[PDB]
This record gives C-alpha cells, structure tokens and sequence, in this order.
RNA sequence: UAUAUAUAUAAAUUGAUUAAAAAUAAAAUC
C-alpha cells in the first residue's frame, strides 16, 4: 500500500484517520473545505484531496478507484445520500477496527490485523482487506487495544527524571506548608471549595541520583515512596506491559471518540459485532466524516468520471 | 483560481516577530504551540480542554468556530484562559457567549464541518444484562424485546451476542483491571442511551482420512463452464477468503 | 434575508473592448447568479469600465432583481424531461432517481447548485456558450416546466390518478 | 335528547321505574298472547320484527335517528378522547343483533313451554336503538385503536364473529361481505401495528392473504413501524405478501 | 495525596525576517 509520508504535515492540513494530536490541530484550524472562486475541475481536485486523505490515504489511487460503487444504497430533514460515496470501505476490517475505537489509526489497525492480533468470528484473519459481513462478530487481543487507547510507555530514563522532578515539587510543597501551615490549609481549601498536626503529618522524601539509580529498576522501585505513586516508577507499575501500566487514557482522546452507528462494541472484552453497512438516513449519515455534504458530492462527481 | 494555500488557521493567532536568526520557527508550529499551551514536565498539555477526557457522559468534541480559536482553560476551575500581550496565560477579557450557547445536538457532533454526523449512545450495562435475560432465559423474541426498548433488532442479536461473550469472559475472570479501568472510562465518554436436495454422506471405513459428500445437482446447472472469462490479468480479479482466513482466488 | 441566505456565484466573467477612434476601451462583463438553494434563483449581468468589481456588484443587483420562484419535483430535481431551444443551445435536460448527482454541463452545475436542484442529467447540443447556456437553462427551467398538480387542474384530474404506474 | 324526543312533543327519553314496571307488564302481555297464536318460530319471529319496528317509529321520529346521525353522534367523543361517554352512549342507543335473537328465543322456549323481566325490558327498550352493522363495528373499532383498550377490541371482534351468523349479514352480496370482512381486518392489523404486536398483524395478514387482496395502502403502516426496527424478514414477507401480484 | 512547577544559562542545519517555509520531517523513545 501507500508509504506513510508527510500525512500530518501541518502546510497542507490534510485530516487523517487517526487520533493524533497533531491530526487534531490539522482538524481543529481547518474552520471547512474552500471550494469558492473556483472552477469545477479545482472544486472536484480540492474535494479529492480532503476526503481522500480522510477516507482510505492508504488505499492506492487506482485500487481506489476500482474498489468504488457507483451506485450506492439509502434506506422533514434532508437524507444526504452523497455522504455514502466512501460507505463502502467501512466495511473493510482495518476500518472497522478504527471505528470500533479498537486502533489510534487505520494504519495501527491494519498493523494489529498483519501482526495476527484479530480474529473474525474465532478464526484468525490476516489481511486488512478482509470484508465483514453484517452480523460478523469480531474481536482484538485486550493488550494491544489498551495499548492503542493509553499513553506511551516511558523509558526507564525517562520516568526516573520524572520522579526526581516529583520528589523535588513533593518536597517544596512539603517545606512550604510547614512553614506557613495555617494559610496553607485554608487556601488548599479555598480552592476546593486549623489542625497544627496536618503539616506534621506529612514527611519528607530524599532526592534520587541518576547516575547512581541508573540501570537498576527493581531498586529504584523500592527508593520511591511519594504518596500517589508508592514503590514504582512513574507510568511503569508493571514494566512487562506495552502500555502506560497505570492504566491512564491516552491524551487527546474525547476529539475522536465517535461511537459508530453499525458497531456494537464491548470494550471489556475488546469484541465488536457489524449490524450493517452504513446507511444514509433522513438527516443523518452513518458514514464518520469531518466534511461537508458538499465535499462528498464533487469527490464523487470526480469519482464517476474518474477525473474527466 | 486555485492556489497551493498553505493551512493557516482560519481564526486568529499570535504570529511571528522579528526572529535570532537561528530559530528556524513557521507560523504553524506557533499555532500548534497556541493551541496546545505549556508542555509539563511528565510531557502532558494540562491547560487545554481537549488533553483530558470527560467524565459526565458528555462527550467534549472540538468547538472551534464556537471558541473562536482559544482552546485553553484552567485544568481545575474550567474557566477560560487566553493568552495575553505579557505572554503569561490569563483571563478572557470579555465571556465568549457563544461558548455558552451551544445546541443540543451540537454537543453531539464530533465534527464542526459534517453536521449530519453525530455520535451514537452508550446502552447502560444493566439494560444489556436486561435484554440478554429476556432473550435468553424468558423466551421474548428480538421483534418484541426491540419493540420494548426501542431497539433495531440487529443490534439486539449483537448484544445478545456481546453479552454472551462477556459472561464467559467474567465466568474465568479473563477480564484485567487496565480492561475494566477502559470500560468504564469509554463508557462516560458517550451519552447513555433511555429505554430440500438429496446428499449422500458416503462410507468412512476405518483409516480413511476424510468422506466424500455428494450434492444433487442439475445437468445444464452443475459444473465449471467452459470459455468463462479469465478476469485473473484484470483489475476485477475476484478474491475470497477461505474459511481457515487465508487468501484465495475465488 | 438576502445576504445570509442568498448564495452568490460568478458564472462569466469577461473583457470586451469596443474600440474607439482614440484606441481600444475596454470593459467588463460579468455574469452571475443568485439563490436560496430552496427553489428561488435569478441571473444578473453587470458591465463596468473601470473595474470588474463593479460589474460584479451590479451584477449581483440585477440577479437580486430578478430572483424567482422556480418549479422543483421533491425539491430536487426538474418534474419531467426539458428540451429547450435558446438562441442557437439545445438543451435537453433529464430528472433523474434520488442520489443521483448533477451530471450536467459546469455553467448549469452552478446553476442547479444555487437553485436547489440536486438531481439532474443533461446535455448541451449546438452552440455550447456560457452566456446562452445559464440564459436558456433559466428560461428552461422556469416556462419550460409544468407542476403535476398544475398540469393536472388544468386537465380537471387527481394527482391520485395522473400519477404514473408502477411497472416491473 | 331534543331531537330523539321531537323536541319534547315525545316524552320517550325520559324515564321512571313506574314507566318500566308498567311499560314491562304491558309487553309481557302482549308477548306472552302473541307467542302462542304464531304457526312457527319464524312467523313468532316475523311478529316480533314488525312490532318491534312499528314501536321504534312510533316511540322517536324515523328520520333523526338512523345510522347516520347515530355515527356522527359516536364520533364525536372518539375524536374528542373520552372513553366512558362513548360507551355510554354505544350501550344506551344501540343494540347487537345476536343477543336480540338469543333473547327471542329465550323468551320463546319460556312462553311456550329477574332474566325474563330483563329480557321483557330488553325488548321494551329496543325501542331506542339500532341494530349494530358492518360499519357501526368498525366505528367501535377505530375507538379501540384510539383509546387502545384490548378488552374492547376483543369484544368487538367477538361480536362481529357473532354478528357474521345472523341474517343482516347474509342477507348481503358475497362482494360487500368480503370488502367489509377485508376493511374489519385491515382495522385489526392497524390496531395490533399501534399496539406493537407486529407478529399477530403479520399473521393476520398471511392467513387470509388469498381471500382479500392486500395492498401497500393498507400495510404502510406495518412496514413503516417494521423498518423502524429493521425487521428484514418481517419486511421480506410482508413485502412479499403484498406484491407478488 | 500534592499537582497550570518556575528559574536560569547554553546551543539551535537550509531558506527567509513573518501569515516563508523545509519540518513531525529527522534523531530519540515505546
Ligand atoms: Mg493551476
Ligand atoms: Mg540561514
């Protein structure tokens, strides 16, 4: 398929199918598709170019163009029948891993399938390409969703740094309420809006040496005790896990999450089911787009003729 | 008159100034860097709103138009932040009202372009638990469970299903505690959604490693037809799967 | 009313000289249409010496002047089949299923775009002018167009009965 | 009540327990010495028929009261959505043809050979009503499907059931009888679609599909509600049913 | 059981002096 390159460029402000942040400002300063002060070639080459880079930047052009269905399927508001132009790669299975909230990105779900992370109905399938029929029952192993759905991992390095930046606030905040405790209790609650012993009660914490704490986890695990993370480095409870291990949702997750109409999902099982094919309804569209009605018409004017 | 537009944002934003020579800095990148705010120390972007996901069963989907580009606020309070000429973040000047006056359906639309697209709601754990008992155990068909709730019935054959799976899963406790964590944070994502022909099975004797099966079929009905067209050098190239998920050529 | 929901679209925009004894003057012509996108349009033109700008503004005027009613089945398409004769196009314009596009000639895209006309499958014989093409299609659409209920009260029917048969 | 009464030259609406005891005595009479003279049950009928006929004539003015006024009358409270006047007025200005022939015959077997002065009293009072026919049942129907009460519509298609066997019925042309038969149950596949039974309408319309032609007119409403839940099959048959043609 | 951490210094390739960018592209990490 198509080699990734330059999909998040900020110049061109293409969207993609991902939930990456820098996919979010792409989407976020767009404001819409411009397809004024221009001819009808541009309008159709503009419509291509938005809606293609959303749906399918995989996807080769002239495979693309073969995969298309001219004719397409509907079942007081308006029904946006053109909106259904790119229905048909919904049910492609790597798209229905992404819409199942299942992948961070069409690519990581196609990865999930080619690496033998997903099954169709029990039986292991390894190609993105596979279509689901409707009623199709398919299912993602639980680590590599709660990967995709959760933060990175940290280094070793890169959590201890962290951790010595903890202990030195922890130990600020500490010194700071004990020499002015009062105040500080009263203002703490002025947010979250005396006892002398609350700042007594607290107890300071040593500064970590790097270089001393280097190469050695299983002892800086027990050198941490700071009240929120007790005796793990942070974001690495359980180092052996591909996922932030405290399990924390990934930044930049409420932009994307759409709940598909023709998936029904179970995320504690990490299984999905395919109701049907997406189908356009009076003023609503079962097809997750970020374009307008106007965008789908030209790109599918273009894709009729296929460009003439 | 088409031209190669580089994708400023359409509202607007803090430029570039007189630059050290050695910066090497675009607009863009100040207007990722406006957009997200101060990077912390464990990496995070607090002051946006969009960093953290909600907890209300209120999805919080991205409102630029209705924010007029300012997409900071404060991590606890939730009052807006802007930035200011002093270059430390500070109150709005004025209240943007149109952040207050938001539709209904608006608050449902994950994208500001596509009005028609709109994020479906959430079945609460114990309606699914309530429609897999009544299909299961009372005997209510999908039409009449469907009818109940105001359910598509396949949707209800998919919990029936999903449910199934879950029980099983739950009967050998396969569940972790990172899946229940994810379940329950997505779950308050989302709004909740309110309620014949003859075969012939041949002989198998004793070492035979598999049974012919023999179909009735039709003569003018039955067979590979000969001149069919070889679409395999062709872009229409039929391809299946088989059962065992490998590709074929079908 | 008009500025928020009007939408406005160039459909030619030109220089025509008309040389004078001195030299050659030249002026600007542009040709635009304005509509609701809910089955009002109208066609302006606009002539300005010194800037096009100005040809565009009185354009703009005259096709706010001339905005009409124009005749629309299920508010997205022609009711039947036009074939119309203008100064030298011959237009012959289908209706066409519910999701079908505007599978027309660019000039009567615009068109059917500003006047709400989502459905439509056309050709444009002889003389393929701009000018004559968005005059005629107007025309076409407007005189060249009966209503069902309207053809029906004139011959003294029920839309039960005029209605066509379903035949499979 | 002005107009049954004639405006008020007519004193028949109003009522006193001394005019039934009286007005019961009289019948019992005059029934009890017709009974005998009649050569056979039918002519026995055939008296029965006539008196009771000439009494409704006499008792209210002919033209005001017919089945006409009397649909308009219902009517009213079914549009207006009030249950208890319907049936007040439905019980008090009308009567089933079955139970008037079951009463005759009770009274027969018990002259010949409280219940007889209630069936003397119910003879009496047939003199402010009107048999009930095709369309007044299917009235009580459309006021089963306004007000959704089940015990009412189970009753009503008993009652037409009933009414099927008695000789108003039969006395039609077999065409009226099945395009009455067709609307009684296009009525109840409306009314068991807005109670969202779907399967017993799907039913009703598979087991008399041959005897009455279905068309999309009468099931749009059924495959509206079906499509809702995206019943495929359901939609399949129906669909199916209706345009094999 | 705190949490908008803040301060300094140092550097910072090509083009350019801002809606002129290359460029999240590299490297690095999981
Ligand atoms: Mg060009
Ligand atoms: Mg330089």
């Amino acid at each position: 398929p198509r080699k990734a390159n330059l999909l998040k460029s900020l110049a061109r402000g293409r969207v993609r199918t991902s939930f990456n942040k820098y996919n979010l400002f792409n989407l976020y300063k767009k404001g819409g598709v411009d397809l004024k002060s221009k001819s009808l070639y541009q309008q159709k080459w503009t419509a291509k170019q938005e809606t293609r880079a959303y749906h399918g930047e995989h996807l080769t052009e002239k495979r693309w163009q073969t995969v298309f269905k001219p004719k397409l399927d509907s079942v007081i508001k308006e029904t946006p029948f053109l909106l259904q132009t790119f229905a048909v790669l919904e049910k492609r299975l790597d798209f229905a891993l992404f819409r199942a909230m299942f992948a961070s990105s069409v690519r990581q779900a196609r990865q999930f399938i080619l690496h033998g992370n997903v099954r169709v109905n029990g039986v292991k399938i390894k190609h993105p390409s596979y279509t689901l029929k409707p009623g199709d029952m398919f299912s993602v192993k639980p680590d590599k969703v709660l990967e995709a759905l959760g933060a990175k991992k940290p280094s070793f390095q890169e959590a201890l740094k962290i951790d010595k930046t903890q202990i030195v606030l922890w130990n600020k905040y500490v010194k700071e309420a004990k020499t002015e405790p009062k105040e500080v209790w009263e203002k703490k609650l002025e947010n979250f809006e005396f006892d002398p012993k609350w700042a007594k009660n607290l107890k300071y914490h040593d500064p970590i040496k790097l270089s001393e704490l280097e190469g050695d986890e299983p002892k800086a695990r027990k050198l941490i005790n700071l009240p929120w993370q007790k005796n793990y480095v942070y974001g690495r409870q359980d180092p052996k896990k591909p996922f932030f291990t405290p399990w924390k949702p990934r930044p930049f997750l409420s932009p994307f999450a759409i709940l598909p109409h023709h998936l029904e999902i179970s995320f504690k099982t990490c299984h999905a089911v395919y109701l049907r094919d997406p189908v356009a309804r009076p003023g609503q569209s079962e097809v997750i787009s970020p374009f307008d009605v106007p965008v789908h018409e030209r790109a599918y004017m273009y894709y009729l003729r296929n460009g003439k | 008159f088409s031209r190669r537009r580089i994708a400023y944002p359409f509202y607007p934003f803090k430029k570039l100034g007189r630059q050290h020579p050695k910066k090497h800095d675009t607009n863009l990148k100040t207007a990722m860097r406006q957009f997200l705010g101060p990077k912390n120390y464990k990496g995070e972007y607090v002051m946006n709103k969009y960093f953290t996901v909600p907890t209300n069963h209120v999805p919080n989907y991205i409102k630029p138009d209705l924010e007029r580009g300012q997409s900071l606020e404060h991590p606890v309070t939730k009052k807006p932040l802007q930035l200011r000429y002093d270059g430390t973040l500070g109150p709005p000047p004025v209240e943007n009202k149109r952040l207050q006056n938001i539709f209904k359906d608006r608050l449902l639309q994950p994208f500001p372009s596509n009005p028609h697209c709109k994020t479906n709601y959430v079945l609460s754990p114990q309606l699914k638990q309530s429609i897999f008992e009544e299909i299961t155990v009372e005997g209510l068909s999908a039409q009449q469970v469907s009818q109940k709730y105001g359910l598509k019935i396949p949707r209800v054959e998919a919990i029936v299903k999903l449910v199934s799976v879950e029980n099983s899963w739950n009967r050998r406790n396969r569940v972790s505690s990172d899946l229940k964590t994810m379940d329950e944070t997505l779950y308050r994502m989302f709004p909740v959604f309110d309620s014949n022909t003859k075969v012939i099975y041949g002989e198998l004797v004793e070492g035979e490693r598999s049974q012919y099966k023999f179909t009735n079929a039709k003569v003018g009905k039955v067979g590979y037809r000969y001149g069919s067209g070889n679409r395999d050098n062709k872009k229409d190239r039929r391809i299946g799967f088989n059962k065992l998920g490998q590709m074929v050529y079908i | 009313y008009i500025t928020r929901k009007l939408t406005m679209k160039p459909l030619v925009m030109k220089r025509v000289s008309n040389q004078t004894g001195k030299g050659k003057i030249a002026s600007f012509y542009a040709l635009v249409v304005v509509g609701d996108k809910n089955g009002m349009v109208g066609l302006g033109e606009g002539k300005s010496r010194e800037e096009m700008s100005k040809a565009i503004f009185k354009a703009h005027w005259d096709a706010v002047r001339n905005l009409k009613e124009i005749p629309r089945y299920e508010n997205r398409t022609i009711y039947g089949d036009i074939d119309f004769r203008y100064h030298g196009v011959k237009l012959h314009l289908r209706s066409a299923k519910p999701g079908f596009g505007l599978r027309v000639n660019h000039v009567i895209f615009e068109i059917c775009e500003c006047a709400g006309i989502k459905d439509l499958s056309g050709k444009v014989y002889k003389s393929r002018n701009d000018m004559n093409i968005a005059k005629g299609t107007i025309e076409a659409f407007t005189k060249a167009q009966k209503t069902l209920d309207e053809v029906a009260l004139g011959r003294g029917k029920k839309l039960v009965d005029v209605r066509k048969v379903y035949y499979s | 009540s002005f107009n049954m009464e004639n405006g008020g030259t007519r004193n028949t609406l109003t009522s006193s327990n001394e005019a039934a005891l009286e007005d019961i005595k009289k019948y019992r009479q005059l029934l009890d010495s017709f009974a005998q003279e009649a050569e056979d049950f039918n002519e026995f009928k055939f008296k029965v028929m006539y008196e009771v006929t000439k009494m409704q004539r006499e008792s209210i003015n002919v033209n005001v009261f017919n089945k006409i006024s009397l649909h308009t009358y219902l009517s009213i409270p079914i549009n207006l959505k009030q249950q208890k006047e319907f049936l007040r007025r439905l019980t008090f200005f009308t009567f089933q043809q079955h139970e008037f022939e079951a009463v005759i015959k009770r009274l027969y077997e018990g002259y010949r050979n409280n219940l007889i002065m209630h069936d003397i009293w119910y003879i009496t009072c047939l003199r402010h009503k009107i048999m009930m026919d095709t369309t007044l049942y299917e009235l009580v129907m459309k006021a089963a499907i306004e007000f959704q009460n089940e015990d009412l519509a189970k009753k009503v298609w008993n009652d037409r059931g009933k009414f099927r066997t008695t000789v108003p019925f039969l006395k039609m042309d077999q065409r009226i009888r099945i395009a009455k038969d067709q609307k009684f149950a296009h009525l109840m596949v409306e009314f068991f679609t807005k109670q969202g039974k779907y399967s017993d309408a799907i039913a009703i319309i598979l087991s008399s599909k041959n005897r009455f032609n279905w068309t999309y007119s009468m099931v749009r409403n059924l495959h509206k509600a079906l499509e809702e839940i995206e019943d495929r099959n359901s939609v399949e048959i129906l669909l199916d049913v209706v345009n094999k043609k």
